């Protein structure tokens, strides 16, 4: 499926402001937009609107030659001093998210503060965005922001969702510590998905100290055949993302083999 | 690159003594500032519970030390109106703002408590000056919204003033108006009167007497 | 024009007209920024430039940004005789410092009046009554007024604020609030009141039935 970028990246937009959806993957320039479900009598692979109004808001969707539908977008068409702009209201943990805080007819503002659930979290002098590149769940919340200009001014709140995508693994291993030497011993890195994500794996690698056991594999396990005295020691593990943008590691877990 | 901002607006309800005196003209008053010469025009609507009236006045507007306007619309309330909690709403538009402002503004809210009226005759260390102090102290009201007068002989006596209101620890407020007469009026045993209206006494009114006592 | 704000504070009264007392002007710098450097204060009095100030580390704010505060101790007399106090900010996010002036208010003192009144025998009916305290033709307006019986503070009582008098000079009245047995008891209460312009800057003046 195809998928919309936005341009200027922002979700919310004032009255009377441009943006440029761009659907996205080679090929065919005839696309079809949705609009809250819904066919429009445009298809170039760029929708400009050059001129927001509350005509404008809503979810869009679209398809390109023949791919799939992209995922939606919630494009929202506002009034006001202040709007707390985001690039995304919906992610998951690993993704980058930008905020801004955008005075009307990009008129100045001076001090701004950034809040998260009522509680500021940022101050600037002078009007700056935020980049969040890494999220995970505790930077969902409602955001919003103040700023300086001829008053105070304060943005609406605006909901940002952030999904953890698996929870930091867990090293198990097959037998209760101290176990005997000879006896074998298959260590687990034990995580699990949270998301329908269809083609997606997960890969692990193991750690005795700071010693790498094993590198990254599909394996969750890993086989210790006959254990040693020297296998003694503390054993972990770490589970990523195929491209490595969410990875966690286990805590340690005290293994003894006795002679 | 300009600072972000626009005009502002307050709104104020009336005077209690108009309020009180079912034969005054009580008004609230919606008054617009820093209004611009780049965007001049100003349009009010007005809404009482959400209703809304017609009859506002426009004041012609003023350019303030400041090269900005100040522009006012009036509206005149009904005496039962604004002491029955009527909500009355001011909602102004302007081309500097994002959209209209809307203030609303009522009668203050709780049970209204009925003052107590005390007269208290100058403290004998001040029958020394040639001018004497009649105090009046006004305590246990509720809203603090309140006109205190003083007379003499059905004649206004104007050389008083009055404290503002001010919160006491139960809830209620009080306050202390001050009459300022000749040593020899006191002495001659002229009666003065505190008169005061609130909301909370009965017909709106009520007066206390202060003379120096005869024999 | 993004920086921090910067607010100078005068004594409280009380501590200006009590000379075992320790006044203090107050230099009070906020939406100081986590990243901004070390937000410095010079301290002058009369233009002559003094190095007694006591400046506290930033204290973070619920808003995030800092506060720093700077305290100088300002002598009793020098404040009583008008001296000026400027406290001078500088810091990085502050293109020019930021000074800020402040003295006794100004112009010719006047001392108070001040007259104790009973209740109102009308007030008699009731548990509790108002005992007043009518303080009048002082100037400048600040001032402190406090109520004691038998060597205790007494703590229920309300002051209004000075009010301009048309004479240009400021009246208060002080309400204590007893009950009614007390005053019936003929307990005695004293009306307290600091003002520059009183002899040793204070009066007291008692009630009792
Ligand atoms: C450009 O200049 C203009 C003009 O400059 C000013 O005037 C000149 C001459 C110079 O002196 C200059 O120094 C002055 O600055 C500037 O205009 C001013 O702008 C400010 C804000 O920047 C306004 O400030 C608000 O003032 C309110 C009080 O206003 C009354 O009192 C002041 C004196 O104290 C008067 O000057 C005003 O005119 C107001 O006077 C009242 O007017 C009423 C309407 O006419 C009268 O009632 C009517 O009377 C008639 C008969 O005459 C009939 O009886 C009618 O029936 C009746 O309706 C009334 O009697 C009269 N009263 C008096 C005493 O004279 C403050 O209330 C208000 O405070 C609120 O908001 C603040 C935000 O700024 C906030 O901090 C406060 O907390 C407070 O907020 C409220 O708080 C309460 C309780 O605390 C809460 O319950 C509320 O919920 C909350 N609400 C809000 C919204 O927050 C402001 O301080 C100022 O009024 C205005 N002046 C004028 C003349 O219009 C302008 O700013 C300059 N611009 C720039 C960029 O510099
Ligand atoms: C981030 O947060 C911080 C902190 O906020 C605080 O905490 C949060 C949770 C909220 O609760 C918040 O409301 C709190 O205030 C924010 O910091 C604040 O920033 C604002 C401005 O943006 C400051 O506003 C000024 O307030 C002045 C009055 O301040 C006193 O009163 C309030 C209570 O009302 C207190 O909160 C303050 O702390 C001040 O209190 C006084 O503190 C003194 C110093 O400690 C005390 O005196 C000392 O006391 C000790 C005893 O402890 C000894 O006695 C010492 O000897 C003595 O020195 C004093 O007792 C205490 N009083 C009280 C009652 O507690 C206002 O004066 C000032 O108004 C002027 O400036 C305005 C411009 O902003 C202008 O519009 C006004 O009209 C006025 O202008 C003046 O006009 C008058 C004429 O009327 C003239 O005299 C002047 O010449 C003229 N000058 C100027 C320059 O204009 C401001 O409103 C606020 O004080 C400050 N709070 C604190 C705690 O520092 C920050 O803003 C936030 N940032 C963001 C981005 O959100
Ligand atoms: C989402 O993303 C955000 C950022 O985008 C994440 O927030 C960050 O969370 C970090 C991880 O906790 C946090 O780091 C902490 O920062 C503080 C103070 O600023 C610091 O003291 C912490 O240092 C300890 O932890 C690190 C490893 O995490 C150690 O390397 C270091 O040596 C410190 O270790 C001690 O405390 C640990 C318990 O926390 C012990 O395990 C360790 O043995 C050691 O213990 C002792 O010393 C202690 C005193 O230091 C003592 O009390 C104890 O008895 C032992 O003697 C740490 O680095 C970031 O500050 C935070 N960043 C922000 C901006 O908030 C967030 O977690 C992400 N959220 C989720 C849900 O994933
Ligand atoms: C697409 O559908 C949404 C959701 O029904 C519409 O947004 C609603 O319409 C108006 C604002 O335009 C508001 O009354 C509602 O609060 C919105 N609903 C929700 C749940 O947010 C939107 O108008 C539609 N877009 C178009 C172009 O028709
Ligand atoms: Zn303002
Ligand atoms: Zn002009
Ligand atoms: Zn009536
Ligand atoms: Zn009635
Ligand atoms: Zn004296
Ligand atoms: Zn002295």
């Amino acid at each position: 499926k195809a998928v919309i970028k936005l341009q200027p990246p922002w979700v919310s937009v004032f009255q009377e402001e441009s943006v440029t959806l761009h659907c996205e993957v080679p090929g065919s320039s005839s696309t079809q937009w949705f609009l809250n479900g819904t066919a429009i009598q445009t298809s170039t692979p760029t929708y400009h609107i050059t001129s927001a109004s509350e005509d404008d808001s809503g979810e869009y969707r679209c398809q390109r030659g023949l791919s799939g539908r992209s995922d939606p977008i919630q494009l929202e068409v506002h009034r006001g001093w202040l709007l707390l702009q985001v690039s995304s209201r919906v992610l998951t943990e690993g993704e980058p998210l930008a905020l801004r805080c955008h005075a009307w007819k990009d008129k100045l503002v001076y001090n701004v503060l950034y809040y998260r659930n009522g509680k500021a979290f940022k101050f600037f002098h002078w009007n700056s965005n935020l980049t969040i590149l890494k999220t995970n769940m505790s930077h969902s919340g409602t955001y919003h922001c103040s700023g300086m200009g001829k008053h105070r001014y304060t943005s609406a709140g605006i909901s940002v969702t952030v999904k953890e995508l698996f929870p930091a693994p867990v090293l198990t291993a097959s037998v209760t510590s101290p176990l005997l030497e000879g006896t074998p011993v298959t260590l687990s890195c034990e995580t699990k998905l949270l998301l329908q994500r269809p083609g997606l794996q997960l890969y692990f690698s193991f750690y005795m100290g700071s010693k790498t056991l094993r590198g990254r594999d599909t394996s969750s396990e890993y086989q210790i055949l006959t254990a040693r005295r020297e296998d003694s020691g503390l054993y972990w593990c770490e589970a990523a993302t195929e491209d490595g943008n969410v990875l966690k590691r286990s805590p340690e877990l005290e293994l003894q083999v006795l002679g | 690159p300009e600072l972000l901002g626009g005009p502002s607006v307050f709104l104020f309800p009336p005077k209690p003594k108009d309020t009180l005196m079912i034969s005054r003209t009580p008004e609230v008053t919606c008054v617009v500032v820093d209004v611009s010469h780049e965007d001049p025009e100003v349009k009010f609507n007005w809404y009482v519970d959400g209703v809304e009236v017609h009859n506002a006045k426009t004041k012609p507007r003023e350019e303030q030390y400041n090269s900005t306007y100040r522009v006012v619309s009036v509206l005149t309330v009904l005496h039962q109106d604004w002491l029955n909690g009527k909500e009355y709403k001011c909602k102004v538009s302007n081309k500097a703002l994002p959209a209209p402002i809307e203030k609303t503004i009522s009668k203050a809210k709780g049970q209204p408590r009925e003052p107590q009226v005390y007269t208290l005759p100058p403290s004998r260390d001040e029958l020394t000056k040639n001018q004497v102090s009649l105090t009046c102290l006004v305590k246990g009201f509720y809203p603090s919204d309140i006109a205190v007068e003083w007379e003499s002989n059905g004649q206004p006596e104007n050389n008083y003033k009055t404290t503002p209101p001010v919160l006491d620890s139960d809830g209620s407020f009080f306050l202390y108006s001050k009459l300022t007469v000749d040593k020899s009026r006191w002495q001659q045993g002229n009666v003065f009167s505190c008169s005061v209206m609130h909301e909370a006494l009965h017909n709106h009114y009520t007066q206390k007497s202060l003379s120096l006592a005869p024999g």
